[PDB]
């Protein structure tokens, strides 16, 4: 069984996106009113699910062959590659990384998407890797196309990939969104937006890695993702 | 003073969460082995429950597009971390509500008691995480249930909510569906009999 | 016919690029080691086919329809427009604006082209239109992806739109590329560092234009084409 | 100084200029009209006559990706402005080499006598404008006739040209191709014999 | 009758003052607390009234001259003139601006204003005038004064003249508030505050046109107005 | 990306609103041609309806100084926009609730129906602007008929608004008043049963 | 984009790149253990050969001092890396061209197939880097075998270079010196005949 053995950095909620963000319609109704409780970290709060026995399938990271319907998906062939870390800096070794995104022209694979971009038959766009002992993940897909969604009349998602990072705990459990550098549609959506520090987008902003590229084949961005600092327990109960 | 490397920024988990995190429920195509709300195995020891709610906005209308986690200690008051579809019980699960279902199931046991830091026992209790459109860093809550009210009464985190009429939100009614024990715990986000959010 | 009335403004050599661009490998046998001759314009150079008269097809500036086989493409819907001046700022109407692409992977529809990213079955990559008496043109298609070629070991070409205006005369004929706002790409693209300007890379890059999207369907970019300079003949020949 | 408006770059017209500007020679479906090298429909007044040429690099090599855009009078030495693929003749017309024919092709009549801006005849000349992948900024060329030599020495634009030897790689060689009247225009880019290129 | 031939650009709702702005006290009980729903702009949206055809009185433009009951008002003389252009900087012909003011004391003539500073017997504070060929409109009145109301304990509105603009649709239909160069109560309103861009407040203030002052007579003011731009449809149902 | 010249900012109509717009009502004599409250002169085409309607705020309040604007098609469902007093009907229309009268009037005809962008037929509707000191930028609104059930069930832009419950906000109930055929719309800008205001 | 650290550029070999790289051409005294021309001992497997050359500069004159450096697979087409003098055969050696012999000599078996990284089979190379004084960077090629015609035809890394004349001068011609089998391989840097050079 797990044990209550560490501590989690507490979350600076000026640097994440408050509930109630006016621009973005749908928070209005769906925030709270009333304050937070705060309550102190115990084994309900410092523990959380391990991922090392689930049974990976091994196309799970690579979109370009988990759905393949006899054929290769239409859109720029990109690795998308990183690192999980905490805030001290310590690599978090074994941990979930999910994800999932829309095809080149902004079409999602579910029912309630009425966009009229075409689906494309050879992509699904779910995916999901365990990270390796140096904290390291890597998933191949098609870089994503924007979508216009129905909040302003012209608003329009920028190129995204949806994230969810799973940690040592549930208390470091994190969903998030991924954005391409550069993308002059970044600074105009309310949901980017959310979030009041400038340099907190430039966290979600990931980097093109001419590096990490493959010659001849797909190009490469790198985009790493930070944790809450976990710390040994010191001075508690006397 | 002493800053840190900063936390990734949360966003939203989007209207499409389940494409990704609830592949069934987007009447996608299911891989092998997936997370969902079956926590505990008909052999599994404890008493077995069905867990159902709502989820309901500020206007009073149901989220038809949300997202729930839970973590759970099992009967006898120990949290399995390590995941696996083979095992009687797992204390991790994945629910939501669909178009077609706006109301979440979760099959699991009645948890068992555990301490806090300070060895001060907690009343029995599952710890729930809510995702969804709207929501652009995930509400963390509890659930409680309604026959343990001695356990409640003395519960150190129940305890730390000012008001004795917020807490009472945070407790499930006990009730049967179809001739099973069952607990009601119905969300509301925002306004009338609003639910109580933790952080930690 | 055709009339000698008009004299063109002399092009500026050092702000387009140069022949020999070494980094740009085919540049090397390919261009000319010997000075142009310098020769005065006369009615050979000052005129220029008016193409009014041409058969232009209902979907000629419509690649979302003018190929066809029973579906649309998949990509980035998206809307090119822009302006055709000349050095004075005066428009040029009823001149032929000429475009081609590749796909939102980056495949280009021709035999040579062996990249490994899929043809789009509905795509096929040519555009053309006349513009209108005030100068504007329009195209309706996908933003194409980014390609590899063998150049350097790792280059890659930048999302692009290959643009041909032909103009009053052949003195001001112009090829050449459209590339797209803040793509990350464009600095590093031995094609564009030919220019040695760093303001004249700006005048390539087509913007972002909300103003002119369809809401819910289609964006839109915005890019605007200087040609040489007319004026009329003045003191020749005493 | 007085400063206007800078006039677009230039870029090299790619490997696939063929795609967008000769989509028959890219063996892509043709729309109903193109602009291509029939200049001259067989009941067009002049001398018939047939151009053929090859483009050669800097190392002897055939360039097989070239385009060439060519400008020239008719008969009686007038240009033809209003393109339109019912008349007779067209002053404006397309070519290229490709990798299956690395020699180009043009079918016109051969031009009339143009006076320049002071007056001066200039000798029965072919404006060509060459593009292809390397080539930067597009180069500017003239194609004369070599059975026109007493005109071709009078010419003032060919007279610009300070060394003679330079002047006949614009002079087109007579051959015949098919028992048929051909010239023969080759262009050397680079190095030895190398074609002069104009600046207007 | 009128067609769907336009489309007009979509406003910006964080240039233009926000429904909540708790320092105007009575925006607090009027302001939607629900989020706006965004519709597509259709034939209901796009059209609006054309006032080429009512019936103007000779005076309808002049202040000095439309109350009259004797005299002349006492006040700065002033002229205040300008243009309605639209986004794109084209001019909008045959529209309808309408206006109206305090005198010269800050007295407004309704009943329910109790101000003790007195009416003047020859001022109405009404005033219209329909834009010409090239957008233009011209009002003749007296510069209004300054006065309080109860929201602060010592608020004070800085002097100006509301302005009512049709435009060529309801989509372009605009109130707004005029203020004068240089006055000091200009960025202690709460109602110009509620503006939250500086630069927007700017757009407010009308210049000081000694060129188009009549010398020994009046003084001028300038005062450009800009509406939603105005484009034609294209790509619309395919 | 493309900067257009920024649009002239709101500000709000103000509470003496009325002095410039709605002369009559304000108390201060009139001019000879006026824009007020009579769309249709009692020769005109179609259904003569009158409309009627109190503003409420946030606090169930009467709000005694608000002007509105209204635009709506004929019988015919054809937009006129020759404003001109001589007409049997005019689209355009105003009217106002004052301390003396906290009740709008309006006497018109019920619109026919017009199409969308795409084509789709919308069901009857007038188009409404809301302006009054408070509201920093005025509120668009649109009055349905409740006697028009199976159009309203089928219209694009009723069907926009996720929520069935807010789509009735924006029905007006059928009355009698001294035997004319009459229609209550009531706005409430806030609160419990606030109408839904549009953005276009 | 991301930014690694940058690589530590380099400088020419300089003219006394004897010195440190080939003491005994250098008429220095030598140590123990070094590294030089003769890669395979008198009793290695495969077929025995002598390599020969000269290095030409732009106006056709000797490069008499030039450091090279090779690297091949053994006659089974595998890489031996770690080098030892006590080996039969070693994957590594270093040659150069001197005042006293401005011709560089190799002992070497024939090389073995090795494939790329697609799977597919190169034809027998042997890997060259030039060094020298004027060489700013130095030079990568490859020399291939004459009498390996049918292999070379189908090789991945010699079809890639575009023009066929070009092929040939990383092609070794084949003699004999006093009944040894010899391969002939000059490098022409500049001009007429130029060796292609490659980057990786
Ligand atoms: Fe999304
Ligand atoms: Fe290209
Ligand atoms: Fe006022
Ligand atoms: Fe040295």
């Amino acid at each position: 069984p797990a044990q209550d053995n560490s501590r989690f950095v507490i979350r600076d909620r000026n640097w994440h996106p408050k509930a109630l963000t006016p621009d973005y319609k749908t928070s209005i109704a769906r925030s709270p009113r009333q304050a937070l409780v705060s309550i102190p970290q115990s084994i309900s709060e410092t523990t959380g699910p391990n991922f090392s026995h689930l049974g990976f399938g091994a196309h799970d990271h690579d979109l370009l062959l988990n759905f393949n319907n006899g054929g290769l998906p239409i859109g720029e062939r990109i690795i998308v590659a990183g690192r999980v870390v905490d805030q001290y800096g310590k690599p978090v070794p074994n941990t979930l990384v999910e994800m999932w995104q829309a095809n080149a022209g902004g079409r999602e694979r579910h029912k309630n998407d009425r966009y009229l971009a075409p689906l494309d038959p050879n992509f699904g766009g779910v995916g999901r890797c365990l990270t390796d002992s140096d904290g390291y993940y890597s998933f191949r897909t098609i870089k994503p196309g924007p979508y216009p969604w129905r909040n302003g009349p012209n608003d329009w998602r920028p190129a995204h990939i949806h994230f969810g990072i799973s940690g040592p705990s549930i208390a470091t459990k994190l969903i998030t969104q991924l954005y391409f550098e550069g993308d002059p549609l970044i600074p105009m959506c309310p949901i980017v937006k959310s979030i009041a520090n400038p340099e907190a987008v430039q966290q979600l902003i990931a980097k093109l890695d001419m590096n990490n590229a493959n010659p001849m084949d797909c190009l490469a961005y790198r985009f790493d993702i930070v944790l809450r600092g976990q710390r040994k327990t010191h001075f508690e109960n006397c | 003073p002493i800053e840190l490397l900063p936390e990734t920024p949360s966003q939203t988990a989007g209207p499409y969460v389940h494409i990704g995190l609830a592949l069934e429920a987007a009447g996608n195509p299911t891989r092998d082995q997936e997370i969902w709300n079956r926590l505990a195995k008909p052999d599994a020891p404890g008493e077995h429950i069905l867990l159902l709610g709502q989820v309901y906005d500020g206007n009073g209308h149901l989220v038809r597009d949300s997202f729930l986690e839970v973590w759970q200690a099992d009967a006898n008051g120990e949290y399995q971390d390590a995941y696996n579809l083979e095992n009687a019980f797992n204390s991790f699960g994945r629910t939501a509500t669909t178009f077609d279902a706006g109301e979440w199931t979760l099959h699991t046991v009645k948890p068992g008691v555990v301490n806090n830091a300070a060895g001060v026992p907690m009343a029995p209790h599952i710890n729930i995480s809510l995702f969804a459109r709207g929501i652009n860093i995930h509400l963390h809550t509890r659930l409680y249930f309604d026959d343990e009210a001695q356990a409640n009464a003395k519960c150190p985190v129940l305890n730390l909510i000012e008001q004795p009429q917020r807490r009472e939100t945070l407790i499930a009614k006990r009730c049967e569906v179809d001739g099973k024990t069952a607990y009601r715990f119905d969300i509301r986000i925002q306004g009338e009999g609003e639910t109580v959010f933790f952080d930690f």
